[PDB]
């Protein structure tokens, strides 16, 4: 048991981690990029949505 | 409005709340129950004798259907479930009890099923489930005490000091001390019931062995009393 | 004379809000499938009629018992007045009823879909009622013109609908919840659950809810029973017996506001939604 | 699933009949079912419809008060109880399952059919193209007295191929659905009042006479229908 | 030996806690606090959806944005028209006992799962009238807690017991069994590539997973209790997890760290359904204080709450165009929300 986590440790442990900033930066540009397609967001007016 | 074809899903939802209808009123005329137990404990034995007298490898639950008075009961024993009980437990919150098969002669694991009896009656999603335990095995208590062999003294200190309750009804009559043995476990259970009982529910005690054909009445008793309790607190009655 | 309308002044005044809170609170509690609802539902409906009928008898009193608001419109503030005063008595009944089953046999009550069998018997007891009251619906010396009344009865040939109004209306509604209540409480004894301080609250609420009922129903009905089995002197007794048995209906009328408060501020769920309110 | 319906033969005139329609392979209950018939030289015509639950009857304006129809499901048939046979009721009458949810395909499946012989308003008419129409591509067309859209978004017109033997196939439902079984091949297109449909390879199976159908309102007319060769 | 074995894990453990402190250098609230907040958000009851006899524990969104499949403990799939409020199916169960329910993508089956321990699956388009089971997989020791299908042949299941399996649905066996998990497996969501997923279980860390190769790339030990809900940013780069210790947590596959921590002082109760939007703006938690709340994902700060229900939230599913919310209860009731 000891053995097989050591093991999966060691291949989780051997990745290529990017600064957080860059991520935070990937975020804002998903969420800023995809701001009009977002009923929740912005309400939508009372001719497009089916639950009227 | 609407379409001749929207008429039609209408009328086929409809049909289809018609069967949920009906499938309501089978639902809410069944008690469901949940038995829990150690592996000595003779729950086994238990629901094997009730599926007797009254009405797959890997499976996870096994149900068990029997009818005392023409009321239905469901009876929901886990198989393969892992040692972990706290996350599967939540769906099991509307039954109409918990049935917790003990067993009273081990004298070993018997602080072991205190343990699990405490961690059932103060569960944040089983509180307002009334728990019904079967004292098992009494028979085998009753030999045990008579042979001698082993003690009780030496697990729990307590018994030296306790003394048979006024209220102990030993109806068949025997040797006083069996009875003083039996009632003592049963008060330690009691005690971890009113320890926070707080009103919300209670705890059905009852000398019991596997082999006795009277636990389908005192499950069919105890549930009606728990219902009556609960239909007292809906009808605002208290 | 100052008594009835001032009574009434404060039923109205006081019943009025707290019913139409009772009647949220009833829909609110059916809305989840509650069998004893849909009978709360219709005692408030009938306690707001009566909260509604009796601004005419305000001025009907203040007028010296003279009708000044209708030629002839009084048949149907009559009709509202007595067919609630029945209606209620009829649904504390099927209250009473809906909870002795409930307690009595929690294993089989309610069988299937509650609300459909509640609300055909409601609808039915409404239905006879306002059949059994639609035959209910002169001036003797100076300006005493009382709406629908008989002094003296018109005669034994028809003073007889006093008498069954007693006994249908009356006495076999209260001896229902008699006998109910009586059998909630034998049935109460068994359970090894409840202690002393919830079987004593249970028997404050099913012995005192009964006499609720039987104190405000209880001497419009003495006077009108009394009245009615002896015309079966008369003059004397008319002129005796008027002037308490008109003031009997200011004590019959407190009924449809002690409703509310003994179904509606008894349950906490109900206090609940008054604070949701 | 089949449809097996029986019953038919020569009737005089002023008889009463009853056609029956057996069911099996597929759930009889959860599908509500029509009569559609065709005159021995003419297109199809709808006769009559029976909603799951039989709480839905409808009858053509031709069929009224005439014919009446009724369904068995314990005993998984559905029957048609025939009065005063005139002569104009010589057709041969077949027997139409459909569903209706979101999504489902109305009219996917027909039985073999029977033949009846007799011996001697304000509804959308939707009209064909002229009835004379391998390897090629075809554009059967069709036009409809009133707008097929409805305020929900779906156009109600059906297409059925019957071959010069077997009964009709749905083909596509709501003009752009191809049914199950169908070849990709088959397409439809339209714009609310004209529609197309347009085979884009012709095949030795695809011979035989194309129906359309409009479901927006009852009754169900059909129109003559166009004949490839 | 086994205690150099012990010491290598110690020390592998802190290098790659070290690791990451140092690939982080500023928080997620730190950079995102110069961007305009989204304010209050006013959503409301559209539909509300009766029919469920008992509690609902599972609840999927259709593909086409207007079918919806709900389980519920009396044992019954109901399929509902969103739109018109219709019912479309009613499938029995086996087992009452029903704690997960999916939709294919295709939407031509629908799964289910619970104490059974088999993953049945129905197939809704059939040359009958009739919903039948397609298959039932069983090899699973424990409950099945969540399932989702990958495609119409597909699906990855995970269990009671610490394990998550990917099975073959024409041929019942295993295709790839998942182990490394050392508690209840509670909650799973696929990525929009259905190439990688992640599993939340009761050990207190999310592992996010390879479906071909069949092993554990990373893991995410960030929470104090056991995980209840885990659905991943729309980007597929990021998920979120919602726990019992009454927080929820943003995680990141790039940078195998915690983003935010989605708590409030006031709310004690654990989360039992997460999620998002489609922009991932908003982040919807479901609560066991009868109310599901709306979380700003960028900002930390609690924008809306859903309160309509008389029983605690169950589960909860955002729609794939976000033109609409789901949201199940304990009270038998489904309520669609705009």
């Amino acid at each position: 048991q000891a053995r097989k986590l050591v093991e999966q440790l060691k291949m989780e442990a051997n990745i290529d981690r990017i600064k957080v900033s860059k991520a935070a930066a990937d975020l804002m540009a998903y969420c800023e990029a995809h701001a009009k397609e977002d009923p929740l967001l912005t309400p939508v007016p009372a001719s497009e949505n089916p639950f009227r | 409005t609407l379409s001749a074809e929207d008429k039609a899903a209408v009328e086929r939802s409809k049909m289809i709340e018609k069967q949920l209808q009906k499938d309501k009123q089978v639902y809410r005329a069944t008690h469901r129950l949940l038995l829990l137990g150690a592996d000595n404990s003779g729950k086994s034995t238990i629901v094997k004798q009730m599926r007797i007298y009254h009405v797959v490898k890997t499976s996870g639950i096994f149900e068990t259907k029997f009818q005392v008075d023409k009321v239905n009961f469901h009876m929901f024993d886990v198989g393969a479930q892992r040692d972990e009980r706290r996350k599967w437990i939540q769906c099991f919150n509307d039954v109409t009890a918990i049935i917790f098969v003990v067993d009273s002669s081990d004298y070993n694991r018997l602080q072991e099923a205190l343990n699990d009896f405490k961690s059932i009656w103060n569960n944040r999603w089983l509180r307002t489930i009334s728990v019904i335990l079967f004292l098992n095995k009494q028979d085998l208590l009753a030999e045990k005490v008579l042979a001698g062999k082993s003690k009780i003294e030496d697990y729990f200190p307590e018994f030296a000091r306790y003394t048979t309750p006024e209220d102990a009804t030993p109806e068949p009559g025997e040797d006083p001390r069996v009875t003083r043995a039996k009632y003592f476990i049963r008060d330690e259970f009691l005690r971890i019931s009113t320890a926070s009982g707080d009103g919300r529910h209670y705890c059905y005690p009852h000398f019991t062995c596997s082999v006795d054909t009277e636990n389908a009445r005192r499950i069919f008793n105890d549930c009606r009393d728990i219902i009556q309790r609960m239909h007292l607190r809906q009808y605002e009655l208290l | 004379s100052v008594l009835p309308p001032s009574l009434y002044a404060l039923v109205f005044t006081l019943g009025l809000p707290a019913n139409l809170l009772a009647l949220w609170a009833a829909w609110l509690q059916v809305r989840k499938g509650r069998e004893l609802g849909v009978y709360l539902l219709n005692l408030s409906l009938s306690d707001l009629l009566l909260i509604c009928a009796l601004p005419p008898w305000t001025d009907y009193y203040l007028r010296r018992d003279v009708w000044g608001y209708g030629p002839g419109a009084c048949r149907l503030f009559g009709f509202v007045f007595y067919t609630n005063l029945y209606v209620g008595a009829a649904f504390l009944s099927c209250v009473s009823a809906d909870r002795y089953l409930a307690v009595a046999h929690p294993l089989r009550f309610p069988g299937a879909r509650p609300i459909r069998s509640a609300a055909a018997v409601s609808a039915l007891i409404w239905m006879l009622e306002l059949a059994a009251n639609a035959p209910p619906l002169h001036r003797d010396r100076y300006n005493h013109t009382f709406c629908y009344e008989s002094y003296p009865l018109s005669g034994r040939g028809a003073a007889l609908a006093n008498v069954g109004r007693v006994l249908a209306g009356f006495l076999l509604p209260w001896g229902v919840m008699m006998l109910c209540y009586a059998g909630l409480l034998r049935a109460l004894r068994g359970s090894a659950s409840c202690e002393q301080r919830e079987r004593r609250r249970v028997r404050r609420l099913a012995l005192g809810l009964p006499c609720v009922a039987l104190l405000c129903y209880g001497p419009y009905h003495a006077l009108l029973l009394l009245r009615s089995l002896v015309f079966l002197g008369g003059c004397a007794l008319e002129e005796r017996l008027f002037p308490a048995y008109h003031a009997s209906l200011a004590l019959a009328t407190l009924n449809c506001l002690a409703d509310p408060a003994l179904y509606c501020l008894a349950c906490p769920g109900a206090r609940g939604e008054v604070a949701k309110v | 699933v089949q449809l097996v319906e029986s019953g038919g033969g020569l009737v005089q005139p002023g008889g009463s009949r009853k056609l029956s329609c057996s069911a099996s392979g597929f759930a009889f209950s959860s599908f509500g079912m029509h009569w559609v018939r065709q005159a021995p030289e003419k297109g199809l015509e709808w006769v009559a419809y029976i909603s799951s639950g039989s709480g839905t009857i409808y009858y053509a304006d031709t069929v009224k008060g005439r014919f009446t129809i009724s369904r068995d499901d314990p005993k998984n048939t559905l029957f048609l109880q025939m009065t005063s046979l005139r002569s104009e009721d010589t057709a041969m009458y077949y027997c139409v399952r459909s569903i209706y949810y979101y999504g489902s395909s109305p009219f996917d499946f027909w039985g073999q059919g029977t033949t009846l012989t007799v011996s001697a308003s304000a509804d959308i008419v939707m009209t064909q193209a002229t009835s004379s129409v391998p390897g090629e591509s075809v554009s059967i067309s069709c036009r409809s007295s009133k707008s097929l859209l409805h305020s929900n978004g779906n156009t109600y017109l059906y297409w059925f191929l019957q071959r010069p033997g077997q009964s009709p196939q749905l083909l596509i439902y709501r003009m752009s659905n191809l049914a199950s079984g169908v070849p990709d091949r088959f397409s439809g297109s339209g714009s609310g009042t004209a529609f197309t449909l347009t085979i884009s390879r012709l095949e030795a199976e695809d011979v035989g006479v194309y129906y359309c159908m409009q479901h927006l309102e009852y009754p169900l007319t059909f129109g003559a229908g166009t004949k490839l060769e | 030996e086994l205690d150099q074995l012990r010491q290598e894990a110690e020390q592998l453990k802190n290098q790659i806690r070290d690791a990451r402190k140092a690939c982080a250098d500023a928080t997620l609230s730190q950079i995102t606090n110069n961007i305009d907040p989204v304010g209050r958000i006013q959503m409301r009851t559209r539909r509300t959806l009766r029919g469920h006899l008992a509690k609902i524990y599972a609840m999927h969104w259709g593909t086409d944005s207007r079918l919806l499949v709900s389980a519920s403990q009396d044992g019954k799939l109901i399929i509902w028209d969103s739109y018109t409020t219709n019912k479309v199916h009613a499938i029995p169960l086996r087992s009452s006992w029903v704690m997960t329910c999916a939709y294919a993508p295709s939407g031509n089956y629908v799964a289910c799962g619970g104490l059974d321990n088999i993953c049945s699956i129905y197939n809704l388009k059939t040359r009958e009238g009739n919903v039948r089971v397609s298959r039932e997989l069983a090899g699973h020791t424990g409950y099945l807690s969540c399932c989702r299908f990958l495609d119409d042949n597909q699906i990855v299941t995970s269990s009671g017991d610490t394990t998550c399996a990917l099975w073959d649905i024409e041929t019942g066996q295993q295709t790839t069994t998942f182990t490394g998990h050392t508690g209840d497996v509670m909650s799973l969501s696929l990525a929009p590539d259905t190439r990688l997923f992640v599993s939340g279980a009761c050990d207190a860390s999310a592992k996010l997973w390879d479906v071909r190769e069949g092993m554990c790339r990373q893991t995410f030990t960030g929470h104090e209790s056991d995980i209840n809900a885990i659905c991943f940013f729309p980007n597929g780069n990021a998920f979120a997890t919602g726990s019992d210790d009454a927080t929820c947590r943003l995680f990141d596959l790039r940078a195998d760290q915690e983003l935010m921590t989605y708590s409030h002082d006031n709310i004690i109760c654990g989360i039992t359904s997460v999620s998002f939007s489609k922009s991932g703006r908003l982040l919807l938690a479901g609560y066991d204080d009868f109310n599901c709340n709306v979380w700003d994902a960028l900002k930390a700060d609690r924008a809306g709450v859903l309160a309509g229900h008389d029983n605690r939230v169950s589960c909860l599913g955002v729609t794939d165009d976000g033109m609409a919310v789901a949201t199940g209860s304990w009270d038998s009731f489904l309520k669609i929300w705009n």
